């Protein structure tokens, strides 16, 4: 009421959740390769090995 | 209450008042305010805003 305003964040909560889901899927299916280049698939037991 | 004429917010600003002519209660809300922002590309490119 006295001239103090809060501004909305640029990225909504849903977009943040989508980014986290993308990172999580990438780290599940590709190990660490997608971070350092193109995503190469790898079975999860072999990534754990 | 019968004795109470004014009402204040948590942050000590008036949010309610009692009419003297007629014993009624009114919620006082400040008139709308906002920060005008202008979206424009470079003036060299165009003059639309």
């Amino acid at each position: 009421f006295n001239g103090l305003t809060v501004l909305p964040p640029l990225l909504t909560d849903e977009m943040i959740a989508q980014y986290t889901s993308a990172l999580l899927a990438g780290t599940i299916t590709s190990g660490w390769t997608f971070g350092a280049g193109p995503a190469l698939q790898i079975p999860f037991p072999m990534q754990m090995a | 209450l019968p004795f109470q004429q004014f009402g204040r917010d948590i942050a000590d600003t008036t949010d309610a008042v009692r009419d003297p002519q007629t014993l009624e209660i009114l919620d006082i809300t400040p008139c709308s305010f906002g920060g005008v922002s202008v979206i424009t590309p470079g003036t060299n490119t165009s003059n639309q805003v």
